[PDB]
DNA sequence: TTTTTTTT
């Protein structure tokens, strides 16, 4: 009480100390207000992340009280924050619901938890009733769900509104007499009441299970997990399989056998963590700073920057420069048009190489995987047609999402795709072509987005690609699938003593690499952009570039495609309209690399150059 | 202790404004009061459901404000707490309820018959809802005006299931999504009336909860007057009843975030609106979003956590008169509507106009015929497309599926034959085998698109044999011996064995299909891709323009819009022409000629399979469809020769080489 | 356990 108000004013002083908090609060208030203004048709939640170190410095006593006795300090702290916001807030012409909303302001903390930092397995009963943080992977995310907190009721025949608030262990840090959870039916006077929904306030309740990190998981031990009651904005801030660190008040619940009804009384009290803030842990989404964007812009000024970036890729691998450039364009993707009538125009690239064993094609796919923002790694035998696209699961019977469904806007890769079962290959056909997946098994008709880019790898029908024999002979895949697929890169080993020595020296220098910190015998643990900078450039481009066809580039593309299709010369695969689409997408990707909103004839020329390099052979 | 909270709302003032609006408001701008007119029909018992349009409320508010009033902003007000306002509107309707006009429908209504009797014996006594026979409703605000603007943050904007937030509870909202499942209608009582002989008094218990407990005793005075204790008896006739049905709406895959399972919301529908919905159909619904209370024990188990549901005020369908009539005579006067539509089909796609024409003919479908003897011949039309890969076949099928209002898309591998036709789920509940409508069932009175049909399993291919030739679906699986009408149209996409057609191989061999299957199709198109420098250039130019400009190059052609094609297609399908005798002689001679050709043309190079009566029936169906497009009352020899030309072109595409 | 469509 008196201590509560004293803590309230103390936290008021703390807020006064760091206007940055008040500045952020005002930004939230003004932002929401302007959003409400001129809504042609999101609102920042009332929550603040107060730096824990700031509290430790301003008043170590209050900081320690928060960390140890959150139930007695956090409540008054948030009270003070809400009061400061409201007084400082204009709250002009609030809606009747807004009047009854009483929407308060929440608190949160950042880093510097020390001992209070923990792990699900390292958690201990002692920490109960103490503010703490733990890290782990999310599992068994329970669904969102409303939760009564106030029951605004109108007293008919009296023209009045009688609300009732409700208490729950999750809702309040402090223990309070449980609310009966009964809607006020009749006024205490005797006038019948009416449940004025909307005016009555509700909150979003979520329950999730964060489990200890399997990497941390000790041998011969099932990783311990603890539950977190995500609420309000905190709800829907993650999903299953999310490595995350969370902050909450580790709290106890139930009777733990102490209740008289309990007979054995050999059980323990239930415990939970009322998460106050959640910090997702990708280790993803690359980040950019104005300085980096300017660097990217200046880099685009470089003419052959495309070549530089391509070389930067797979620097360990050697000899596949053209394939490196193809991978670059693929990562850039291109423009996926979608006609107003509804037609879908694939704008994604697919890359596949038939190569000899140990060609590093698998290693190349591994590089593309790790460098990729969001990728899917799989293999012919290791993959399944349903497992790749989707499998109807008994769960009501649901539909399991296959690889294609995963990373729908991301990329995908397959190793030993030739070894993939042909049934699952025809399963792929529709996914890749239509860029969507539809399933109507087990009486469950469904359709799914399936626009993920795909980059498979395979060995020729005979292990070693016999150039003498036809590619169709050397390729087990149906030409339909091949023509379906975009870019065929036949890679063949050759005994070129000069080249053999070149790669020998390359790999030798690679193995000779030295970590700058480490030395010889110390076990671990021309320009080329940095791989993180490379990914940053790629994301910046894709975010803020949409190349537009140029009639000159159109002329070049049409000429190339029509000639090639009419070129009687034997081809690695038959020429089809899909070849024309591939040309369009290649030019789009090249222009994207050029960071230009308008395509250029040079872009299409380069696309045609590479396409001839692949389809007809070295060019 | 139930502390009073001031709020900027006065239900008395709002009720007065509501009454003033109802009595006053008229659709004069559009044109007694229209609302008073509706209430007059209700007094006539002409209508048992009342829809109050929030846009009309907004118009009335605008009129009052322009006049100058202490406007209660009702239109906005209804959104925050809809249910109480619905009750207020119903009470106002009763207050302003006009007297019956013309002849009242209480010829045998027990309520009207006995309610007065009950009063004469007596000479709110009984709950107002008991007498009330009109189902109140609210039309959602039209987003076109969005006059709220700043106020119209997203009110009309339909929101995915996950888009819904507890804050919206107690508020009218709009949601777009597919109806996963729909329950069977069931009755529910707004008021329950018990009758006890001892009193002779008919008490009126009113129930608004999910469940209720019986009174089982008489508080009626007459039993109290004699001190007797009454044995109350339920009276279904006396007790008020309303129809109820339940529907579940699930998030659209597009709405669904990547890696997130779709969420579904349960929907409660009552009164006239019941059965308005249809399972598996995209729909935009607007209604009050309310919590669902529990049973006492389950309530204590759940506590402050509450179930939530939606009560639909109004329903809007993205797809299914005089205006239509004029719209269609516009195109009819334009002329050449057949070729114009064929070109309008797949504006993206270039060439293959004959294929588009055949697809249009399939869209209209042939006349379904039933004979006095009881014969019925499928009027639906089935076409197969057998061609080299990458020739836009899949794109064409998807375009058609989108075009047709009831179309459904499917792929052979992704769809199981059982699931394609119908599935018997062993354990929906209590491990009771239940038939599940397959993709074809979804395609009923619609078109089903099957890709990679060659890749489709042969056994499931035989399974679809039954449905495609014979509309009905007969199922004798364990515990389920049943038949389904399953009337639908079939379009199949496939490619020649080895991917692309082999001139060396016979047309049938490249087709690689059962002869029974082949014949069951009305048409098979052997579209093939050959390098043609000029044609390649033309197609490349068209595609390049499509990329450069999203609209396809006009090429001096005008394409009708999807809604327009669907409207005209419905109108044409309404025709059902009947053909003539000269056409009979022509078609008989043509069929005899074709059969003789086949009887001599068994050569592999030119062998396309023996002609069958199904071929003649398909020709007749195509001619009837052509008449439908031309809208003639009778099939013309022109239609017959056109269908023959279509078939001849389909076969000659290979012969042209 | 036994029976059972249905998918894997
Ligand atoms: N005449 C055409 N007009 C427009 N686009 C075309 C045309 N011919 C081919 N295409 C395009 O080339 C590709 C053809 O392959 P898809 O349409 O994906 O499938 P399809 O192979 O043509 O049909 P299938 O064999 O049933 S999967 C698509 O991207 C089409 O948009
Ligand atoms: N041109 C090359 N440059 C660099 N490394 C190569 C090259 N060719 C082969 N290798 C090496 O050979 C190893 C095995 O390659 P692998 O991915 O198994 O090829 P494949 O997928 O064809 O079997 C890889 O680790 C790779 O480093
Ligand atoms: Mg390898
Ligand atoms: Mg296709
Ligand atoms: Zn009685």
């Amino acid at each position: 009480d008196a201590v509560f108000g004293d803590r309230v004013r103390r936290f008021q002083e703390f807020l006064d100390t760091f206007t940055s908090y008040r500045d952020s609060v005002r930004s939230i208030q003004v932002y929401n207000s302007n959003n409400a203004a001129n809504y042609n048709d999101n609102i920042l939640p009332h929550r603040i992340i107060i730096s824990l170190d700031d509290l430790r410095e301003f008043d170590r006593s209050f900081w320690s009280g928060i960390l140890v006795e959150p139930a007695y300090f956090i409540p008054p702290a948030e009270k003070a924050l809400t009061d400061l916001a409201d007084s400082m807030d204009d709250v002009p012409h609030p809606n009747a619901s807004a009047v009854s909303s009483r929407h308060p302001w929440k608190l949160s903390f950042k880093g510097s938890f020390g001992a209070h930092a923990l792990s699900p397995r390292t958690l201990t009963a002692q920490h109960l009733n103490k503010l703490v943080s733990v890290e782990g992977i999310v599992t068994k995310t329970s669904l969102v769900r409303p939760k009564l907190i106030r029951s605004v009721h109108y007293a008919a025949k009296t023209g009045r509104f009688h609300y009732r608030d409700y208490t729950d262990a999750t809702t309040t840090l402090t223990t309070r007499i449980p609310t009966p959870a009964i809607y006020p039916t009749e006024d205490t006077e005797g006038n019948k009441l009416t449940t004025e929904y909307g005016y009555s306030t509700f909150i979003d309740h979520q329950r999730i299970t964060v489990q200890e990190m399997p990497e941390m998981a000790p041998a011969g031990q099932l990783p311990r997990s603890i539950d977190v009651i995500l609420d309000d904005d905190l709800v829907d801030k993650t999903k299953p399989g999310d490595r995350v660190n969370v902050v909450g008040v580790f709290k106890s619940l139930g009777a733990g056998g102490m209740n008289q009804s309990n007979s054995n009384t050999l059980i323990g009290f239930k415990t939970l963590i009322l998460g106050n803030t959640v910090y997702p842990l990708h280790a993803a989404r690359q980040m950019l700073t104005d300085f980096d964007i300017r660097n990217i812009n200046k880099l685009s000024k470089k003419k052959d920057i495309f070549d530089i970036l391509s070389q930067s890729l797979a620097p360990s691998i050697y000899g596949h420069d053209h394939i490196k450039k193809a991978i670059l364009l693929m990562l850039m993707g291109g423009v996926e048009k979608n006609l107003e009538n509804g037609s879908h125009l694939r704008g994604d690239i697919n890359i596949l190489m038939v190569g000899d064993p140990s060609t590093a094609k698998s290693q190349l796919l591994r590089f593309v995987l790790n460098t990729a923002s969001l990728a899917i790694a799989t293999t012919g035998r290791g993959s399944s047609g349903v497992g790749l696209t989707a499998a109807v699961t008994t769960d009501e019977r649901r539909l399991e999402a296959g690889a294609m469904v995963l990373a729908d806007r991301g990329v995908v890769c397959i190793d030993e795709f030739d070894k993939m079962t042909d049934v699952d290959r025809v399963a792929i056909h529709e996914v890749m072509e239509q860029q969507t997946v539809t399933i109507a098994k087990a009486g469950i008709h469904t359709t799914l987005n399936a626009r993920c880019s795909v980059i498979a790898a395979a060995n020729p029908v005979f292990g070693q690609y016999d150039v003498n024999r036809d590619p169709h002979q050397n390729i087990a895949l149906p030409d339909s699938l091949l023509s379906r697929f975009d870019l065929l890169f036949v890679v063949t080993d050759d005994i070129n003593e000069i080249r053999d020595r070149s790669i020998s020296e390359h790999v030798l220098r690679t193995h000779r690499y030295l970590p700058p910190g480490y030395l010889e015998g110390e076990p671990v643990r021309p320009k080329l952009v940095t791989i993180p900078f490379l990914r940053k450039y790629v994301q910046y481009a894709k975010e803020r570039v949409i190349p537009q066809l140029t009639q000159e580039a159109i002329n070049v593309i049409v000429k190339n495609y029509t000639d090639l299709r009419n070129d009687d010369n034997t081809k690695k695969s038959p020429i089809t309209a899909r070849t024309l689409e591939t040309l369009i997408r290649l030019a789009t990707a090249h222009a994207k690399v050029r960071l230009s909103k308008t395509v250029n004839k040079v872009d299409a020329k380069v696309a045609a150059n590479l396409l001839r390099f692949a389809l007809l052979g070295e060019d | 202790a139930l502390p009073s909270i001031q709020l900027p709302v006065d239900y008395n003032n709002l009720f007065n404004e509501i009454t003033d609006f109802l009595v006053t408001f008229k659709q004069d701008t559009l044109s007694g009061p229209k609302y008073m007119a509706m209430l007059q029909k209700v007094a006539n018992r002409e209508l048992n459901s009342v829809i109050i349009d929030l846009d009309d409320i907004l118009q009335y508010q605008n009129e009052k404000f322009l006049q100058g009033t202490q406007a209660d902003d009702l239109v906005s007000a209804i959104q925050q707490n809809a249910n109480h306002f619905t009750e207020l509107f119903c009470r106002a309707i009763d207050n302003n309820m006009p007297l019956p006009t013309k002849e009242i429908d209480y010829k045998d209504d027990v309520l009207d018959v006995i309610l007065n009797q009950r009063r004469l014996r007596n000479e709110e006594l009984f709950p107002p809802n008991l007498t009330r026979r009109y189902f109140l409703y609210f039309k959602p605000l039209s987003q076109n005006c969005a006059r709220r603007y700043r106020k119209k943050a997203i009110s009309s904007k339909p929101l995915s299931v996950r888009q819904i937030k507890g804050d919206f509870l107690g508020q009218l909202i709009t949601v777009r999504g597919i109806i996963t499942r729909v329950s069977d209608v069931k009755p529910a009582v707004e008021v329950i009336a018990y009758t006890c002989d001892q009193c002779g008094y008919e008490v009126f218990q009113e129930v608004n909860s999910r469940t209720f407990t019986p009174l089982s005793e008489c508080t009626s005075e007459e039993c109290s007057q004699n001190q007797t204790k009454g044995q109350l008896f339920m009276s279904t006739r006396a007790s008020k009843f309303s129809a109820f049905q339940e529907c579940k709406i699930q998030e659209l895959s597009q709405q669904v975030p990547v890696g997130h399972i779709p969420r579904s919301l349960n929907i409660h529908v009552n009164g006239t609106l019941v059965r308005s919905l249809s399972p598996g159909d995209i729909v935009d619904v607007t209604g009050i979003f309310l919590p669902a209370p529990y049973t006492g024990f389950k309530a204590l188990k759940a506590g402050l956590l509450t179930e939530t549901y939606l009560e639909a005020q109004f329903v809007r369908q993205h797809k299914k008169t005089s205006d239509v009539e004029e719209r269609v005579m516009e195109l009819i006067t334009s002329g050449d509507v057949y070729n114009r539509l064929a070109k309008s089909i797949a504006p993206e796609i270039y060439g293959n106009l004959d294929v588009k024409k055949a697809l249009l003919l399939l869209l209209v479908g042939g006349v379904d015929k039933r004979v006095g003897d009881g014969m019925k011949i499928r009027g639906d039309i089935n076409v197969c497309l057998m061609g080299d890969p990458g020739v836009a076949k899949s794109q064409l099928l998807k375009a058609i599926c989108k075009i047709s209002p009831r179309g459904v898309y499917t792929t052979g591998k992704g769809s199981s034959g059982v699931g394609l036709t119908a599935a018997v789920m062993k354990d929906p509940v209590t491990d009771e085998m239940i038939l599940e409508g397959g993709a074809l069932v979804l395609a009923d009175n619609g078109i089903c698109c099957i890709d990679e049909f060659d890749k489709m399993d042969e056994s499931d291919r035989t399974a679809i044999h039954e449905v495609m030739e014979q509309q009905t679906i007969s199922i004798s699986k364990a515990g389920i011996n049943t038949t389904l009408n399953a009337r639908t149209s079939i379009l199949a996409a496939a490619n020649p064995l080895y991917g692309r057609y082999n001139p060396r191989l016979s047309p049938l061999d490249n087709i690689n299909l059962p002869a029974a299957l082949l014949s069951r199709f009305d048409i098979l198109f052997l579209m093939l891709d050959i390098p043609s420098r000029d044609d390649d250039e033309k197609l490349a130019e068209h595609v390049t323009y499509v990329h450069m400009h999203n609209k396809q190059p006009d090429l001096d052609f005008t394409p009708v819009e999807p809604s327009k094609m669907r409207e005209y297609i419905a109108y044409a399908k309404t025709k059902r022409p009947v053909m003539s005798e000269a056409v009979n002689d022509y078609v008989v001679q043509a069929y005899i000629r074709l059969r003789q050709d086949s009887k001599r043309e068994m050569d592999s190079k030119f062998s396309f399979g023996q002609a069958t009566p199904r071929t003649l029936l398909g020709i007749i169906r195509l001619s009837q469809a052509l008449a439908k497009l031309r809208l003639a009352d009778m099939v013309d020899i022109d239609d017959v020769e056109e269908a023959l030309r279509l078939v001849r072109v389909s076969k000659e595409s290979l012969y042209q080489e």
